[PDB]
């Protein structure tokens, strides 16, 4: 009898940055994220009449 | 009862009270919130078709 | 392990989901009714000989189902 | 030929207990560089490799069991075993220079003499490893009287699983294991687990669920029950697998042996002997780690469970009733 | 040797499995962030029109909106399934998907920022996502004009170096671009915020990122270019349920 | 070697109200269900078995407590709870913030008990997530027994009623306390009593006759400090059993069986996992101990 | 990796006579009240709890031994003793020098019990420091659960003969208690009836049970009638004596009965643990000519 | 894979059998059904693709 082949899957990884999903996001590499407690962004909106 | 802008924010992220199970023989209530993806447009509108 | 800080930049709503394409009905729209004997088993009639009679006239028990995942009804 | 001796220079100096952490103070803060296994969070990269983590794998805990060396008559220990059975050291009196008596749970089923329907599988198998039950009863003449006053659970010291057994015609050497994972002799780099017959084991946690918490631990318990059949005293050994803790299982074992308590104690409305009141005992055979699947086997048939990563930790015999 | 080197292959393939099961964690949780903040069409559409909110949210105006939450759900839900049974067909999808498109509040601080771009300098508006069954539907009804886009090749850095570390240790705060923040107050005062000068400070290092060549699908809808991605390949190769199927 | 760390994801930002109670108890022991790094908040509480609308049964809750692994808090961040783990046998710092306060020292012994004095004090509810968290109580082993001694006596004398100063008060040197019984399910606390009727009437059958005759010689005139239970009068039953003559080899068989069944009463009066403390600091309220296996 | 060594220093040098007694037992198991390496003399025996001026105890020693850390002698150098530390589940070696001599075999379970025999068998008096070190009574578990029992019976009939002469025969009492049979062999123990104050506390507890247990179990049977009675308790009504069931419980009032039932259980858990659980260890190898037994210690 | 993504439960198999009936009655002899439809060639192409 005989072996005719050993056929094996290869998992091609998909980076998040090279999906087109990442156009819906802004990506910043942040080194020490365990150190941060809270993030905060402040808006100031003037409204003329 | 609150403002509808808050009800829109609460509509997607908060799976509301008394949901129904899926893929199991009879209509049970689901208490495990890890998987179930159901969106029910029957609370905000308060109807039945 | 890996930790993520994710914020929301936009003031207004920036993502919109929609119903697009119907695939299947799993409810099966069956006319089985919910049995209140199961929800409230403690409340029963005064004569325990008669309460075992009405329970006989109403009724895991299904090993299979043909048309789909069965759905309960109520009575108002 | 010294290249063969150079191998023992490598392996013996490589395999030692780690020495004591002792650094003179005049060297300075070099001792903090000599602490590596307490460091447990290794750095990762974008593409980590073995060459990035060959230092990470190098620290390993210190695990070495303590073996037992028993010299047994070749009649009592049946010459073929599945190499992972559980053992017992029965002890009456040092009569010889060094002769020892060992009991597999198939062998202790033969000294018991219970009915066939209590264990319908092992009775055929344990009937062909031995005679009709008098081949082993010749060594203990007091098996009638050791059951009456109830001293039999005081004479068994649980040992653990097998490791190695070199068999001769008259004398069989048995290498057993205590304190944990015994190293497999014939297959290198393998570990001998504990094997029980499927007939003797009685699981305890079984639910529809119709929730129980997880853990790291589940403890195999041994049991041994004094009873009477055909108006003759006889014993019954069962096993248990549960992680409920010791405060529950003593109440749970009483529900398993309800009928055995009832059918015996019908007799003592007539005769009340204080020697007869002792009923059963429970030892602790050591822990099993959680979520290891017991794998069924088949031997000759005889279905035999197996427990990978078994570790042994023997305990006392406490008299439940 | 072939037992040793056949053992170093196993442990890498167990550990390449380690990192690439965590890169799926990004694509899971980022898509899980979007769905928590994604109300459906029929709720958001009538809030998109300002003509009802000009008079304010009175007692009667709330009631009149509710009848339009009702009526939009009965008719236009499952909009791609109704299109096969209508005589109009292809125009009905193209209006309704563009009516989804103009309802989204695109108010973004980074709107002037140069980001993901098409060929010939035209501008990507946003990204819709489908399943695999809907992706071939929208690919037939709508052309895929470019099938190519440019974008950032790497992330942007943010380090707490400099005088940020002084306020991080002593105080408990870390200023976003403290050197950009210091010169506005004490070094260059009393200057009104000018957009073409603020944008270099608002870019936050998303300029000077090296551009690259990204392969993805595109589509042309009105004045806006949309990218189309169906994520079942990253979910059905791992045999988990998809969150797009509701 | 081995790591031990559990960091708890949580789906809503906690309020400043509930964070102030969690910042107060930074060193505390609470059990939790599974052994992983990431964990939902619905396993952190002890209140999966002890909720408000469910009538609690403190024996079954204590029966629950020996199953689970135990964990000690490290930090309370405003999003994620962070905990460390206890495995047998490992030395670790433990710090008692526990509100019905007792005093420890070096070379003391401990146990973990469900909250039996004030549930509202020892449990905080989280209105932001809707799930409440229940804290157990750590007790030295003498009062670890002596509270369970009173609760077994209580379910005996609530069934006979089908008053409170004798049944609900746990005694100790210097202090008296109040047990929390308003809603208790007796059915899991009565199966323990069902096994007590098994052991105690067997021990009434094999009674040594000489050790009955010792009390007939003792309590009538020889009064001792620890025999004040009988108040100087023999019970009527003890005069009835002592009519037989004494013989040594009767009691030799009896007292071994008396000995062997008191080995069994460990199994019914068990605590949870025990904690043998070797070094305790006084002013810092920290300690050091090794977690015992069950 | 870890280092363990226990080095006890002294204030004064030892005598030449007392050194030969410590060299007699170069292997032993001492209790030790502290875990640190440098330590004073006052903890390493039983002199911290048991002494001549204090009344001799059993139970307060047995409370102490389970709480205490064990240690093994390695080398005796004047004046600085060198003990070795015992770890949870550690393999080490023991020489068996304890008076009187009980025979050790392999695969027995060693149970550390307090010494209740005579002084000169148990202790070695250090005249230089004026402090007494006391070596514990290391006995195999099945003996240790039997060598206590026949003596505790003997202490009861000593209390009966001192109160009334006609009830106890000495020849019946001596022949059945001081002779202990185990492993087929016999052991005639030292009685020390020259004046057993060690076992007076256990003689108080087991008797106070023996009057209150049959008074106790009657009320606990009748109070538990249910439709959900556990079915094994129907059987055990046949086990209780018929004289026990005839108590009129009206004679003791309700405020008396709550005091009894709390006295009922509180002795039970305090008495069960002091028979059950002490520092107890295993031995897997033994040799009679070398008198050395390799051991391993299991806490709790 | 949208159907059996949960695992072949007892609720999935009946949904998978009820579509065996509805596809065998409706779309069978599809080249014979296309001889009489108004659309025609679209019915063959959306069947064969």
């Amino acid at each position: 009898e005989a072996l005719l082949g050993v056929y094996t899957n290869v998992v091609e990884f998909v980076k998040f940055l090279e999906t087109a999903l990442a156009a819906a996001c802004v990506n910043t590499e942040f080194k020490d994220l365990r150190r941060m407690i809270d993030g905060k962004i402040q808006f100031k909106i003037s409204m003329p009449t | 009862n609150r403002g509808l802008y808050t009800l829109v924010n609460e509509y997607s992220a908060r799976l509301a009270g008394a949901p129904a199970t899926s893929t199991t023989d009879l209509q049970y209530v689901v208490v495990n919130g890890t998987d179930v993806f159901l969106d029910q447009p029957c609370h905000m509108l308060q109807e039945a078709y | 392990t890996h930790e993520i800080a994710s914020l929301h930049t936009a003031l207004g709503y920036s993502s919109v989901i929609a119903p697009a394409h119907v695939a299947a009905i799993t409810t099966d729209m069956g006319v089985h009714c919910q049995d209140l004997f199961m929800i409230f088993p403690g409340d029963a009639y005064q004569d325990r000989q008669l309460h075992d009679y009405i329970k006989m006239k109403a009724g895991e028990n299904l090993p299979g189902l043909s048309h789909g995942q069965l759905a309960t009804c109520e009575i108002i | 030929q010294a290249e063969n001796a150079a191998r023992l220079g490598r392996q013996v100096l490589g395999l030692l207990p780690p020495p004591t952490h002792r650094v003179s103070l005049t060297r300075g803060p070099e001792f903090a560089r000599g602490v590596r296994d307490l460091l447990s969070k290794y750095a990762a990269s974008t593409r980590p490799t073995v060459g990035s983590l060959h230092e990470a794998l190098r620290q390993a805990p210190f695990r070495q069991p303590t073996y037992g060396d028993f010299l047994v008559y070749s009649q009592t220990f049946s010459p073929q075993e599945p190499l992972g059975t559980f053992l017992f050291s029965f002890k009456q009196e040092d009569n010889g220079s060094s002769m020892d008596m060992l009991l597999t749970p198939t062998s202790l089923f033969m000294l018991s003499g219970m009915e066939a329907a209590k264990a319908p599988q092992t009775h055929k198998v344990a009937g062909v490893w031995y005679g009709s039950g008098s081949g082993l009863a010749d060594f203990i003449p007091n098996l009638s009287e050791l059951m009456d006053t109830g001293e039999f659970h005081t004479l068994l010291t649980p040992v653990g699983p097998m490791v190695q057994s070199v068999h001769s015609t008259f004398v069989t050497k048995v290498t057993s294991a205590m304190k944990g994972v015994g190293l497999a002799r014939d297959e290198p780099r393998a570990h001998v687990g504990l094997t029980l017959p499927c007939d003797m084991l009685v699981d305890l946690d079984e639910s529809c669920p119709m929730r129980e918490p997880a853990g790291l631990n589940v403890t195999i318990y041994a049991s041994l029950v004094y009873l009477r059949v055909n108006q003759r005293p006889s014993m019954a050994l069962t096993f248990f697998q549960s992680g409920k803790g010791f405060a529950e299982v003593v109440a749970m074992i009483k529900d398993h042996f309800t009928d055995v308590i009832r059918t015996k104690y019908i007799q003592l409305r007539h005769e009340l002997y204080i020697n007869r009141l002792v009923f059963g005992a429970v030892c602790t055979l050591g822990t099993v780690p959680f979520d290891s699947h017991p794998v069924h086997q088949s031997l000759n048939s005889l279905p035999v469970l197996v427990f990978a990563n078994f570790e042994a930790a023997c305990g006392p015999w406490t008299v439940f009733l | 040797f072939t037992e040793y080197a056949g053992a170093i292959k196993t442990i890498t393939s167990a550990l390449q499995f380690g990192m690439d099961a965590l890169e799926r964690g990004l694509v899971d949780t980022v898509l899980a962030v979007k769905l928590r903040h994604a109300p459906p069409v029929f709720i958001l559409k009538t809030l998109g029109d300002p003509v009802y909110s000009e008079r304010g949210l009175k007692k009667a105006v709330k009631s009149d909106m509710v009848s339009m939450f009702k009526a939009h759900l009965i008719e236009h839900s499952f909009f791609l399934d109704k299109a096969e049974l209508m005589t109009r067909g292809k125009q009905y999808v193209l209006t309704m998907l563009s009516d989804m498109l103009a309802a989204v509040c695109e108010d973004t601080v980074f709107k002037g920022v140069s980001t993901y771009t098409t060929a010939s300098g035209q501008q990507v508006a946003g990204v819709l996502e489908t399943t695999d069954s809907v992706m071939r539907r929208l690919m037939n009804l709508l052309g895929q004009v470019e099938s190519a886009m440019s974008g950032p090749a790497a992330y942007a850095s943010y380090v707490v170096r400099g005088a940020n570390l002084v306020t991080a240790v002593s105080y408990g705060r870390a200023m976003r671009n403290f050197e950009q923040f210091m010169a506005r107050i004490v070094d260059h005062p009393n200057a009104l915020p000018s957009v073409e000068g603020d944008k270099a400070a608002l870019a936050d290092g998303h300029d000077e990122i090296q551009r690259t060549r990204i392969a993805a699908s595109l589509v042309k809808i009105g004045d806006k270019f949309v990218a189309i991605e169906s994520l079942q390949r990253m979910y059905n190769e791992t045999q988990f349920p998809c969150p797009l199927n509701r | 070697a081995l790591d031990k760390s559990i960091v708890v994801n949580l789906t809503s930002r906690l309020f400043a109200d509930e964070l102030a109670a969690l910042q107060s108890k930074i060193g505390s022991v609470l059990p939790l269900g599974d052994c992983h790094r990431l964990q939902n908040i619905q396993a952190l509480g002890l209140g999966c078995v002890c909720s408000r609308e469910t009538s609690p049964d403190y024996i079954q809750i204590m029966q629950y407590l020996s199953k689970c692994t135990l964990a000690v808090l490290e930090e309370v961040r405003p999003d994620s709870l962070r905990l460390t783990r206890m495995d047998p046998s490992d030395n670790l710092q433990i710090k008692n913030v526990y509100a019905p306060f007792f005093q420890w020292d070096s070379n003391t012994q401990l146990a973990v008990l469900p909250p039996l004095f004030s549930r509202k004090d020892s449990t905080i509810v989280l209105e932001s997530n809707g799930f409440d968290i229940v804290f157990p109580m750590v007790v030295p082993q003498q009062l670890g027994h002596a509270i369970l001694q009173q609760l077994l006596v209580y379910h005996i004398y609530s069934k006979i009623s089908a008053l409170d100063l004798y049944t609900t008060n746990v005694s100790f040197m210097g202090r008296t306390y109040r047990l929390d019984v308003d809603n208790t399910d007796p059915r899991t606390a009565l199966r323990v009593l069902d096994d007590l009727s098994m052991y105690l009437c067997i021990l009434s059958a094999l009674v040594p006759r000489g050790c009955l005759r010792l009390l007939t010689a003792l309590v009538r005139h020889d009064r001792h400090p620890l025999t004040e239970v009988f108040e100087g009068v023999v019970p009527d039953e003890v005069t009835r059993i002592d009519l037989d003559q004494l013989s040594v080899p009767d009691d030799i068989t009896r007292m071994r069986v008396m000995f062997s069944y008191l080995q069994s009463l460990s199994s019914i009066f068990n605590l949870g996992p025990r904690l043998h403390v070797y070094a305790y600091s006084a002013e810092t309220l920290a300690a050091s101990c090794w977690y015992s296996p069950r």
